[PDB]
């Protein structure tokens, strides 16, 4: 086959420009495709042969010549801000690469821990809740019952429309049975140079 | 104007046989190849493609497991999926342009492989107590099979995670960011009728 | 005071850039804007046919502005082709030139392909009008029109080995479709290309301002004032004519089977016989066999009849047609029938203007006052000739497209294959029977009758 690859999963862009880069495994003849995908919404065609639009409003461009492409938006708007594949069309088996732009903005994590209610400890069970509301970047999130744990389930969303922050759901699964190792402690740790602690007992 | 129109969301249990259709409006079928792609929440893959006056192309790794055929009397595209088991998906139907080889429009339906159908359990998770300015409630969704749609009583703060997958149902968090805390109340919708509403309260 | 074999052998070298690149273009531009522009085969269909249709709308156009071009102290044709060719040797090149234009490649390749028709056009014509005015001795004129048209065959076979040795032997890469699913590079092709265009065009200024050097124009004052400007009425009394319009219609169907092949016979060679670095060396050896047949076509008309040698030539190229789609892309059966192709090809193209004199005296001897016959029935083939090349070509390509054509396909889809082997040797075909028909229905029988009617030029 061949293969397309996209180095920045995720870009950083304030309504200025982005230039989204795709490499390719083989000297591809200039013969690649990039696509727009809203969340929720199939790709549809912006650019063919590395060079030509298709029906696009003038601030998606695109060059490269070989083995390095670009795309170019020097106009990004609210519509701008989706996902963008590249493929290439030189081979059989064709390839993607995806690739996402996000907004700018500052920083900041929050976190807040949530026992298990009474009716779920009714219920045989008891899952342990740690949010993390608002931040930007990347988090990671430990879970200490005086040791660590590594069976919790994580979930983040995308970015907020209004507030252009991330979020993070860690939910601790634990049974009635294994329910009595000391304390719960959620660790938070972002580019704020400490963790961020919080317990119950 | 060229559309590609394809069939509803399936939800096959294990390794049962899905046919996904893809009708063509606006161009001749049996002129442009019409390729399938995949996309579990990531990049893309290419299935297999297929010609609707002759011969059918496939991807090595889809070989065996997909399986396309190409009605011309009313220009519908049919893509097989045999065993299953990760491809949980979003299957693309889209017919590549017969001169350079990419893509111009495109369709999109849905594969759930997964097993069971149970009622949505509600917990009103709460702050076990602090005081530090606004306080932040939660309400847990877990143990169902469905899309729900959780939602609160005229307030707008409130962050609705996505779900995710326990053992072989869905779990799903609600965070809201309250100052003042007279009476709140969870309210969720469940894909079936199940739908129900917790008030949330101290301790 | 007549005129010098320096100054004819100028005149030749001054003409022969005009069809070199009628022909470097007519061969190779459908390959350049399908395989080395990379567009769809529906936009090269239509810049081919309003390229082609704008040069034909522009030739008499251009003729009768000239024809009212005052005298000047540098001539009356001197200063339309000095101010004709610099702007001609730049849009020539910016034709074979891929633009970074984010969209509208279509515009400019029509853009810049009418405007280098118009200015070869300003070119050509008033050099066409020249062979009037470079002297009034009718042996001289006679002289300089036979070095012109040997050197403009001779100029076909140069921008044709030029054009075949300079892009064809560059390797390119392809794109493997699905169907073919079980160093150099495009740029290369593109300087390639544009390096061709750079070596026509200064050949292009060199034989022009040899052309400029080597020819006066000796104050002729369009000789006698006297002269018929009855353009439409004279095309239609022209056409009236029996033997004119059975010439006129046979000539025309016999080179648009051979102005169809052209276009589509590139695509064909190089992807329906396996010759993706070969189909230079193909063309080659078909300018290569016009070039050596010329004289054994002009031994043919005058040892076996006229009539007998437009029957065996124009339809000797019929079953090597059928055969080339027939066999499995054999070597040396398509260099044998490259060969036969081009020697139909110089039997095609040499023998009406032999048959033209015959047709002229009946003429005159049917129609005692006639001024500018010949100068009407040229042009008259030159227009429907380009217009029906035009429109041949771009519903080829059209067809192609509708077929499924795939740029820089390394294997072409069954549609395709089939296309490329039907407009070689099913269209060419039936123009070439038509071609026949008509000439079978050309009333004259050769010199049988004309002779007699050179017996009534005798009388007058
Ligand atoms: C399987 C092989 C496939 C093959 C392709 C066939 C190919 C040949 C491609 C050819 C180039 C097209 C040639 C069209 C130009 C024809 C004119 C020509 O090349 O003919 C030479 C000479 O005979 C004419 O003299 P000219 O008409 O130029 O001057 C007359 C002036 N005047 C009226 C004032 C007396
Ligand atoms: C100036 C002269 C111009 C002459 C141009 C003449 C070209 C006309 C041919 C059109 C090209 C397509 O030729 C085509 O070949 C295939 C043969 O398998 C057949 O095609 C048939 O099957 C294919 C599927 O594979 C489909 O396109 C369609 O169902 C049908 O057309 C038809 O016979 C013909 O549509
Ligand atoms: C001698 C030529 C005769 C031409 C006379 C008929 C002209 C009108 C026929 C139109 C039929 C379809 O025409 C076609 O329309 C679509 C929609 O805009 C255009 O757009 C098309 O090309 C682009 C790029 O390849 C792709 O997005 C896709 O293939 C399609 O959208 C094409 O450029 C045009 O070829
Ligand atoms: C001399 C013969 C003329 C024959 C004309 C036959 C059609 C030739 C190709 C026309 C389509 C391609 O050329 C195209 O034209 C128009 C302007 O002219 C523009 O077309 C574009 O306009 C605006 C962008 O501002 C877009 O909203 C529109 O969707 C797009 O089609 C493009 O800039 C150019 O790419
Ligand atoms: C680049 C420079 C080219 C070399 C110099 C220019 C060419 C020099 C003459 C070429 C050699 C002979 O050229 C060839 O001679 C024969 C003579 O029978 C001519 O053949 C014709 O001559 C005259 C008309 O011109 C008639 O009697 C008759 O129609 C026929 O015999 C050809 O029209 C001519 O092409
Ligand atoms: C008109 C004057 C002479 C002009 C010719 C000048 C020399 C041309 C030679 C270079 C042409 C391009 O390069 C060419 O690429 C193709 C590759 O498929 C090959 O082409 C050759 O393959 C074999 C080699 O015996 C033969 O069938 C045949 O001679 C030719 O088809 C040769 O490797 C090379 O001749
Ligand atoms: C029998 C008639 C003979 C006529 C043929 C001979 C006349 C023309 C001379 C041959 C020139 C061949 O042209 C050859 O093309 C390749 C393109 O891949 C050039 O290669 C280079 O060209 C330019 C140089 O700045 C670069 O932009 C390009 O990247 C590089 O590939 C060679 O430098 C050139 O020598
Ligand atoms: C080697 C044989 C020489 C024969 C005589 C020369 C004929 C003309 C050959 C010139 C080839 C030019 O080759 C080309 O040049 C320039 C930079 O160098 C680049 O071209 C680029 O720059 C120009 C600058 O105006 C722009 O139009 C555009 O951004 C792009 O086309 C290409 O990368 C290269 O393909
Ligand atoms: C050296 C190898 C390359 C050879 C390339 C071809 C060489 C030239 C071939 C000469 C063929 C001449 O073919 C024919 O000759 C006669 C004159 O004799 C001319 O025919 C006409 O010329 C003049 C001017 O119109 C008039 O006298 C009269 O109308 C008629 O005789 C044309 O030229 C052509 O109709
Ligand atoms: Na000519």
């Amino acid at each position: 086959a061949l293969d397309i690859n996209s180095p920045e999963a995720e870009k950083n862009a304030k309504g200025a420009r982005a230039r989204i880069t795709c490499n390719a495994g083989n000297q591809v003849g200039s013969a690649v495709a990039w696509f727009n995908q809203r969340p929720g919404d199939p790709a549809s065609l912006l650019t063919y042969w590395a060079a030509t639009e298709k029906g696009v409003a003038g601030k998606q461009s695109a060059q490269g010549a070989s083995t390095k492409f670009s795309m170019s938006s020097a106009g990004p708007e609210a519509p701008s801000l989706s996902s963008y594949w590249c493929l290439l069309f030189e081979k059989g088996a064709f390839s993607f690469g995806g690739s996402k732009l996000n907004p700018r903005e500052g920083a900041g994590p929050q976190a807040s821990i949530l026992p298990p209610s009474a009716d779920l400890n009714t219920s045989g069970g008891a899952a342990v809740v740690c949010f993390l509301p608002n931040w930007y970047g990347n988090i990671t999130v430990q879970w200490k019952t005086e040791a660590p744990q590594s069976q919790a389930n994580m979930s983040w969303p995308g970015q907020a429309g209004a507030n252009a922050a991330y979020a993070m759901a860690a939910v601790l699964a634990i049974t009635k049975g294994d329910y009595g190792p000391g304390s719960f402690t959620c660790n938070a740790s972002n580019r704020g140079t400490g963790p961020f602690a919080m317990s119950l007992n | 104007a060229s559309k590609l129109e394809l069939s509803g969301p399936a939800e096959p249990r294990g390794s049962k046989s899905a046919q996904i259709t893809c009708k063509a409006k606006g161009f001749p079928e049996a002129r442009f190849w019409v390729f399938w792609l995949f996309q579990r929440a990531a990049a893309l893959d290419w299935p297999a493609a297929n010609f609707s006056g002759g011969p059918v192309q496939f991807e090595s790794r889809f070989q065996g497991n997909a399986s396309l055929k190409g009605s011309q009397a009313q220009a519908n595209a049919e893509l097989n999926i045999g065993a299953l088991g990760s491809s949980t998906a979003t299957y693309r139907c889209g017919w590549k342009l017969a001169n350079g080889g990419f893509f111009p429009s495109w369709g999109g339906a849905n594969v759930n492989g997964a097993a069971g159908a149970k009622a949505p359990a509600v917990y009103p998770v709460e702050i076990s107590g602090a005081g530090t300015g606004s306080v932040t409630l939660g309400c847990l969704v877990k143990g169902y099979n469905a899309k729900p749609n959780l939602t609160w009583p005229g307030a707008s703060g409130a962050l609705t995670f996505p779900s995710e997958l326990n053992g072989a149902l869905w779990n799903l968090a609600s965070a809201v960011t309250g100052s003042g805390f007279p009476s709140a109340t969870c309210a969720v919708g469940f894909g079936a009728a199940t739908d129900v509403d917790k008030k949330v309260a101290a301790a | 005071s007549r005129l010098s074999v320096c100054s004819k052998l100028c005149y030749a070298i001054g003409g022969a850039p005009y069809q070199i690149t009628g022909c470097a273009i007519g061969f190779f531009l459908q390959i350049y804007l399908l395989d080395v522009a990379l567009l769809d085969p529906f936009y090269a269909s239509i810049i081919l046919f309003v390229g082609r249709a704008w040069d034909a709308v522009t030739d008499p156009t251009v003729g009768f502005l000239v024809s009212r071009t005052p005298w000047t102290r540098f001539g009356r044709m001197m200063p339309w082709i000095v101010l004709s060719t610099p702007f001609a040797v730049l849009c020539y090149f910016l034709i074979w030139y891929v633009p970074s234009v984010d969209q509208g490649k279509v515009v400019w390749y029509l853009i810049f392909y009418c405007c280098f028709q118009t200015l070869q056009t300003c070119f050509h014509v008033p050099y066409s009008a020249l062979t009037m005015f470079i002297s009034t001795e009718q042996k001289e004129r006679d002289s300089a029109t036979a070095y012109r048209m040997t050197v403009e065959v001779l100029g076909t076979l140069i921008g044709t080995a030029i054009q075949g040795q300079i892009v064809g032997m560059a390797n390119a890469p392809c794109i493997s479709t699905e169907i073919d699913l079980q160093h150099v590079s495009l740029q290369d092709l593109r300087n390639a290309y544009m390096i061709a265009s750079g070596v026509i065009c200064a050949i292009y200024v060199v034989c022009a301002v040899v052309l400029f050097l080597g020819v006066k124009e000796q104050k002729d004052t369009c000789r006698v004032r006297t002269e018929p400007m009855s353009f439409f009425q004279g095309i239609c009394m022209v056409m009236g004519h029996g033997p004119y319009a059975k010439l006129v219609m046979g000539f025309l169907f016999t080179s648009l089977a051979f102005m169809l092949l052209e276009g589509n016979f590139a695509l064909f060679c190089i992807y329906n016989l396996g010759f993706r670095n070969d189909f230079q060396n193909v063309l080659l050896v078909i300018m290569l066999s016009a070039t050596l047949a010329i004289p054994f076509w002009q031994w043919f008309l005058t040892k076996f009849g006229k009539k007998t040698a437009v029957y065996i030539g124009t339809t000797s190229v019929v079953p090597f047609l059928i055969s080339v789609v027939l066999v499995p892309s054999s070597l040396a059966v398509t260099y044998i029938a490259s060969f036969a192709a081009g020697v139909s090809v110089a039997a095609a193209f040499l023998l009406p203007w032999s048959m033209l004199p015959d047709v002229v005296d009946d003429f005159k001897v049917q129609n005692p006052e006639s001024q500018g016959h010949e100068a009407i029935f040229y042009s008259f083939y030159v227009f429907f000739t380009k217009f029906a090349s035009g429109v041949s070509l771009g519903v080829s390509t059209l067809s192609l497209d509708f077929a499924g054509y795939v740029t820089r396909g390394c294997t072409q889809p069954g549609e395709v294959k089939l296309t490329l082997k039907i407009l070689v040797s099913a269209a060419p075909i039936v123009l070439i029977i038509i071609g026949l028909l008509i000439f079978i229905s050309y009333p004259i029988n050769e010199e049988k009758r004309q002779g007699n009617r050179k017996l009534l030029n005798e009388q007058r």
